[PDB]
């Protein structure tokens, strides 16, 4: 588990030098700018039950077999078995901008997961095509201009969009 | 690594569940005093030259035994003394490192994890570094809540010496 | 070699199902999986977290510490189930509990600290009591951990803890290593002049502090004895017709 | 002794006083230690219980003699059960302070039971002294007061 | 039960340290954010005859046939009806609860533990209850942060309920 | 159970099924206030909590001097160190008793069981509320500083702090 | 431990260590005979296993009002599914008492230990053994009705069917 | 999968012996009920279209509203009446699956695991197949024993909707 | 202890759910084989003590040394022979008992339960055992299916013996 705080303390340590004042005005910035990272994710977790659904109204209506009798979202575990852990790459994704840097993400979405998708029969590639209508829904429902005082998020909605474009990176 | 923004997701991954409220919270904590710890950090930065031979001449007044007995333990040449401010220069890194993270966790993971193995391995007595660390307290010329801020890190290694 | 007797197990908290994940309160404990490892931070945590459901905290120390499977554990060449074989099935641990326990109270103990779980009744206790005589303190704490509700709760990869307690203490400190009855053999009450006082008034040293004689002294004798006697003839004294009741030659 | 306070001040118009108050502070300051004495006659039941029984037939043979009443070891065992009935009550009105648990679960209409069932008075009044006796021997001293003070208004409440 | 003073509390208590300097920023954070919370508190107490009969009629349009249908569970009769503001008035009790504590932790321990099993043996469907609690989160007229604040915990019901 | 001020307010109020009180709320609001100034406070026990520990083991063992002699409970040297490990676990839930602002989270790990097994062990029970005293005389002697806090009345929260000692003392004497 | 009505005549059997007799084996053929009938019954509870707990629910708590009213411990909603996550588990082993046909397997389960959970949690005991009884009004009202089958008295299995229910009550109240 | 043939084995199997004449016995039992059951399958495998669309319309009857509301999770326009010919010609399925194998397995493994997860994120209430099935188990036709057989395995999927 | 109606219920058990169809299935099997085993029973008991001392003088011919070697092990003197028909006449109760019950849980629980241990220590060859088994599965004289119900479960006993 690192952070933005912590990894560029992390590095500064392996180096063994004291932080160059520098570093401390990036870090000014991270907490000038941390307000508007925490209502971002607050917004995502209020609306995360209300995503996952939603992408799977496309994830299995693009690829309508994987319902249908034969493929691997067949029967009614098996359905559950696909929500179970459609949130859970919800789950570490917000962890992620809470922290403000992936590498929360990429040991637990991101490490062996590749590996178990070969190993059950499930196809890797039919889960990062919607994990992409994830984040064509994250971004839009982090981006309202409704409830919340106007400013720019415009660092957060484009890294925002990164954690889920390594989500569906080491899926596929 | 131990860091507020870090105790809310191993917390809430451990339960697996989502990020509530209650992790929130303490996220918004860390960075409000964050602005007064960045204040501390930079008053040590710009200090640190003074400190640390302000801080390894200060440990051979109370100990003047240490720069007179022959043992490559003891400071007597100045191969002990290239190791002095070695040593208390690196304590200065780590508690400027754990007050930008906001958590003792820089200062739990390179500093004072495992330093009792260490301590009585090469017969370093901890009274030592004790005594640097107090000089260091008392003269970095802080002021504030910043001065407050400084003073918890350097006596949270004061307890995991002693 | 014997199949285990079978117990009566009462009904306890972890018998339960207890549905759903997102409900449980915060006081359920950090459920730190090896398989999650991110950081040595985390790495620290599990092994110290491992050491507290074996050692209860205090013991943990130095010297208890075995360095080198703490050095296999970061390297993932154990898993912690077999982690836990090596903390179980050390000497570090068996002066420590194992002799100064008993074979019915080692159950107890060893239950609450490597299954999680009290022991049912006093059954379950006599049960695993005998397993614990013919194949020795390890052979019987392999059969802990080889046994199915193990794994089914904990798994290969999980450090143990209580499952359930919502409203009960916690193992490590309702129970001690060891006991009452064997409190003057590891303890020193002996010789602390704090317990001596409350002993100086219990009726076990009224029964030292008489002389030789009294049948108070035999009281405890005449309770394990037993066999009381018949009462009376129900049958009514006037007909027995003691007249025709004598018979000749 | 709350009870008995409320409803002494109920038969009147007005309210707790200064006094009964006291009483009630210093029940509340000696309650711990009612317990501990409740802690004792509590896991000492059975051979109190035993003791005191057995003390009655050697006092009164006539109970277990074969015209009396307790002929039998079923018979006995129901004697024995009073006993513990009656032991039982003797803690309840040492932790509660009043008698009023005492008479109501085992006082009020004794005489008239005891005569229908056969038995005689006496014999159980015998019977709860010598417990009485017993878990004076077993406590302490002046908390052996106590106990059997509660004992001694069952027996003359029995009689 | 899950606070952020408690959330410092057990982080620090299962490792068997102190509190450092990270467990107590959580705390920290609570009071500024616990400002404008209690702020949310008194908005929702005082309108909170208007927001339960402003709930209960409103879930009776979107669903005309709960009051129409004869069964135990639907609000057909008046005892039905009785028991509507019951069940929607224990939901702005535990959103207050929830408001005031800082944490979800009421809200998750009253309210929503065990809430798939109770909704499928009555077959109280659950989608009654969540266009109740949008009616509440549109309508009780708070602004500022402090329409932030409820609005997270009425969305946090909203989720659990689906 | 993990209870707080704020939680045990709640936890009350769900019992009788009312909304909040107005009088409550302002009572929760001087609790605001109160807040900052504890987080300073409390800070300075946990900053000089090792210290506390070994100063008032300078006086647990000195005036009851055969604990550390042959045969004392206190005598050999894991024995020693057992005590030690214990004495500070009372600091670590006092300083959550007084961080949750109430003693619902202390009266589960240090008043629950431990009268129990202070009689199971063989250790003097009574020799232990002896020194948690000396570690309440050292504690309100550090938190009550004016030296780096601005000077604001502290007497209020002080009374709180120093009872949580005092049932830290009953339920193991 | 788990016992039937054929195992259990042969572990008397086996205590006083003879052979069978003639009158117990004529004993087990109507236990066979009358066999049949006994999955019968078994299998209409099963079915309407799930319908009988909330129509026991729809008295139990609606008869002592309290209980779900705020202060009640069948008051929140975790709690609420706590009673009818072991209402269930009374029928989970009334079913396999009749199955095996005596009821030595419901007593290790649910007369064991379960009246000493229920005055360590604080639950009222009794507030059960009202509505088990509830059960047994509608378990027996299933069980006796015929629909669509073969008519034969099923008094002895029904009689002692509301045998282990009242069992069930005993050993909680 | 739970069949009376694969609890013989697996229960066997976990004792690590033979098959004694307890497992033998449990398989012979399958044989008598399996000839009554297989007549179950034949009845409803010839009236299976019938069935379906005797129970998608005896739904929308007890349930107007589902052809009414316009949401994606109702059954407004064709694409729900699409997917209600599918859902509940998936129950039929596996009905008649469990009557061919004798056990519920196939019932537990195709169709009830899971199902209070997909009911409560789709908003299907599960009052809706229940009521399907209620038609299906009155309106098959069966007689005799047989009738008795899918009596069960229906009546098994309504206790496990509720 | 191993029955099938135990069989059904301790799997049942184990999965925390009811007595689905399956686990009935087996206990359905018992009745109609149940109906031919109580037939094996009365053909043991009846012919008892014919197939005892059938079987102690028949072990006596294949082994002639035992009623010779003295040893307190073999049957030289009387007290072996009297404890002969005892150690052979448990055997044809157990069996009867297996009978009646459908299962091997009394052969499994009284007889064979540790035989390994106890033939090493008395020295006693299980070799025997098994020659009076093979002459009681030959000479009781039952026909039909009640001759095959015998026949498993003495030689259930043989396979245990080696
Ligand atoms: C200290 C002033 C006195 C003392 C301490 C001492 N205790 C032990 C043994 C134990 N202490 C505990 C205490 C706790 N367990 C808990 O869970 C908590 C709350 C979180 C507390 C306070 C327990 C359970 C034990 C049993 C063993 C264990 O460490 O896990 C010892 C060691 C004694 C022994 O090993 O026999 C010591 C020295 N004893 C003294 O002599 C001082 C008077
Ligand atoms: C008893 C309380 C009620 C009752 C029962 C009853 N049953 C029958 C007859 C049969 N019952 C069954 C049941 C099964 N056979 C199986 O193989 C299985 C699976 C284990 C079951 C569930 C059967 C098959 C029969 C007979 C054969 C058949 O039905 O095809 C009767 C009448 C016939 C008989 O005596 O067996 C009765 C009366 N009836 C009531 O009214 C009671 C309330
Ligand atoms: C649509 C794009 C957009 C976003 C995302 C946005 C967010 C946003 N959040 C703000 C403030 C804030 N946002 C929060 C949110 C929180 N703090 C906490 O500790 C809680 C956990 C959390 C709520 C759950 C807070 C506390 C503030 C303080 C300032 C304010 O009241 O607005 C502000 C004030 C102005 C500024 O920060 O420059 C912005 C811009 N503004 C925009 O234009
Ligand atoms: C990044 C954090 C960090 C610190 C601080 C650290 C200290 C450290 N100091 C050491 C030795 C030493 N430390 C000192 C320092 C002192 N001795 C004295 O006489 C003085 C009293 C005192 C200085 C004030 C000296 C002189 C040595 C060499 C001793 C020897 O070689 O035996 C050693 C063992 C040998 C080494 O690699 O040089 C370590 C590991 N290591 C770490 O990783
Ligand atoms: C197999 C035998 C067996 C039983 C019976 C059993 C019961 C049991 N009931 C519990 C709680 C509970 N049980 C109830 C029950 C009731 N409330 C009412 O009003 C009703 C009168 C009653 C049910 C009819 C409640 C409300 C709780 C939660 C209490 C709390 O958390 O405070 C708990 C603690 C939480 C949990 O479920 O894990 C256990 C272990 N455990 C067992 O192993
Ligand atoms: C809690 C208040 C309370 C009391 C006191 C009580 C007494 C009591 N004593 C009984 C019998 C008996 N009681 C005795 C008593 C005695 N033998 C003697 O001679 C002695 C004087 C005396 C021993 C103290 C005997 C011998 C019987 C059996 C008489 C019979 O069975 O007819 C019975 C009828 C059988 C039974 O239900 O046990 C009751 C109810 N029940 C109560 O609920
Ligand atoms: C403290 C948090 C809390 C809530 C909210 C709660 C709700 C709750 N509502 C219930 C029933 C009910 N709930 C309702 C409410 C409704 N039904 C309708 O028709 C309307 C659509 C809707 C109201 C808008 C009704 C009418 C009943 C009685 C149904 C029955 O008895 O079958 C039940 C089961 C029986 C009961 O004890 O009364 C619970 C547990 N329980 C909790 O512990
Ligand atoms: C969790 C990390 C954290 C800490 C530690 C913290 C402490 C803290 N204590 C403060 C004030 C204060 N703290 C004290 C405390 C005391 N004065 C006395 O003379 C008494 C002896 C003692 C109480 C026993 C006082 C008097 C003030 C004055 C200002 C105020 O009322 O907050 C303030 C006000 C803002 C500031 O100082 O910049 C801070 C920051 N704030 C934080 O964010
Ligand atoms: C093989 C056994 C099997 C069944 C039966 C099954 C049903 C099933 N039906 C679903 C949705 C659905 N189910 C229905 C059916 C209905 N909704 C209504 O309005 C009507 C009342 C009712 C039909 C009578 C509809 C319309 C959807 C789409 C809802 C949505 O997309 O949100 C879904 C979730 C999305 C999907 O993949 O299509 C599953 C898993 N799945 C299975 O694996
Ligand atoms: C209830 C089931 C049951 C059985 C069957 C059983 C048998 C059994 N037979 C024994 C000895 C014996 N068994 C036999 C029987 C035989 N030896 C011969 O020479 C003949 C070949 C053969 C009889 C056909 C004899 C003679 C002894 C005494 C041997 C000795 O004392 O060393 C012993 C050891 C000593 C004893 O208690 O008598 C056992 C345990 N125990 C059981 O619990």
């Amino acid at each position: 588990t690192l952070d933005v705080f912590t990894k560029v303390v992390s590095q500064a340590d392996s180096r063994g030098e004291f932080l160059s004042n520098e570093q401390l005005d990036a870090l000014a910035n991270v907490v000038k700018e941390g307000n508007k990272r925490l209502d971002v994710v607050n917004r995502i977790t209020s609306n995360a039950s209300a995503i996952v659904t939603n992408a799977a109204r496309a994830l299995f209506e693009e690829q309508p077999q994987l319902i249908a009798p034969g493929g691997n979202a067949y029967t009614n575990r098996r359905m559950a078995a696909c929500l179970r852990d459609m949130e859970i790459i919800l789950r570490y994704v917000t962890y992620a901008i809470l922290a403000g840097d992936a590498s929360v993400l990429d040991d637990r979405c991101l490490n062996g997961l590749r590996e178990t998708y070969q190993a059950l029969g499930t196809p890797g590639s039919s889960v990062a095509v919607g994990v992409q209508k994830m984040k064509d829904a994250a971004v839009g429902i982090a981006n309202d201009p409704n409830g919340i005082t106007k400013g720019d998020c415009s660092q957060l909605i484009s890294e925002v969009a990164s954690y889920f474009d390594r989500a569906a990176a080491a899926v596929g | 690594v131990k860091t507020p923004i870090t105790e809310a997701i191993a917390a809430a991954d451990t339960q697996g569940r989502f990020l509530g409220n209650t992790e929130l919270q303490s996220a918004r904590g860390r960075y409000e005093r964050a602005a007064a710890s960045l204040e501390a950090a930079r008053g040590l930065t710009s200090n640190a030259q003074r400190l640390i031979d302000g801080a390894t001449q200060a440990v051979y007044q109370k100990f003047p035994y240490t720069t007179q007995t022959p043992g490559p333990q003891f400071a007597a040449d100045s191969r002990g003394k290239s190791k002095c401010a070695r040593d208390v220069g690196h304590y200065l890194r780590i508690i400027t490192y754990s007050l930008v993270a906001g958590g003792t966790g820089p200062l739990d993971e390179y500093l004072i994890a495992g330093l009792a193995e260490i301590n009585s391995t090469f017969d370093l007595s901890p009274s030592w570094y004790v005594e640097a660390l107090k000089h260091i307290k008392a003269n970095h010329g802080l002021s504030g809540q910043a001065a407050n801020e400084a003073n918890t890190y350097i006596d949270y290694a004061i307890n995991a010496l002693s | 070699a014997l199949p285990l007797l079978q117990y009566k197990p009462s009904s306890q908290n972890h018998r339960v199902t207890s549905f759903g994940a997102a409900d449980q309160n915060e006081d359920t404990p950090y459920i730190y999986r090896i398989e999650d490892v991110s950081s040595y931070t985390d790495i620290q945590n599990i092994i110290w977290a491992s050491y507290r459901q074996v050692f209860s905290e205090h013991e943990i120390l130095k010297f208890n510490r075995q360095k080198t499977l703490e050095s296999q554990v970061k390297n993932g060449s154990i898993s912690v189930r077999d982690f836990i074989r090596g903390l179980a099935k050390s000497e570090a641990f068996y002066r420590l509990v194992v002799s100064v326990n008993n074979n019915y109270r080692l159950v107890d103990i060893t239950l609450k600290r490597l299954l999680g779980r009290s022991s049912y009744n006093k059954d379950e206790q006599i049960a695993w009591s005998i397993v614990i005589g013919t194949k020795g303190f390890s052979g019987f704490v392999d059969a802990l951990i080889d046994s199915e509700e193990y794994t089914k709760n904990f798994g290969e990869n999980i450090v143990p803890y209580q499952r359930k307690r919502m409203e009960g203490r916690p193992h490590n400190l309702v129970t001690p290593r060891y006991g009452e009855d064997f409190q003057e053999k590891a303890g020193t009450v002996q010789t602390d002049w704090r317990f001596t006082l409350d002993k100086f008034y219990s009726r076990k040293s009224q029964e030292k502090q008489l002389r030789e004689g009294d049948p108070r002294k035999f009281a405890d004798l005449a309770a394990s004895v037993g066999n009381q006697g018949n009462y009376a003839q129900r049958i009514s004294a006037f007909d027995i017709d003691y007249l025709n009741a004598v018979p000749n030659r | 002794i709350v009870t008995k306070s409320i409803v002494n001040a109920d038969a009147e118009a007005r309210y707790l006083s200064p006094g009964e108050l006291d009483r009630i502070k210093s029940f509340v300051a000696g309650g711990q230690q009612r317990l501990r004495i409740a802690q004792a006659l509590t896991d000492n039941r059975e051979r109190l219980v035993k003791q005191a029984g057995d003390q009655l037939f050697q006092k009164r043979p006539d109970v277990v003699s074969p015209g009396g009443n307790a002929y039998g070891q079923e018979m006995t065992a129901t004697c024995l059960r009073d006993l513990d009935y009656y032991l039982r009550l003797v803690t309840y009105g040492i932790v509660a302070g009043d008698v009023t648990p005492i008479e109501e679960i085992g006082v009020i209409g004794v005489r008239e039971m005891y005569k229908s069932l056969g038995t005689p008075i006496e014999a159980v009044g015998e019977g709860v002294r010598a417990l009485k006796n017993a878990a004076s021997t077993l406590l302490s001293a002046e908390d052996a007061a106590e106990a059997g003070s509660y004992f001694d208004y069952v027996v003359g409440a029995l009689q």
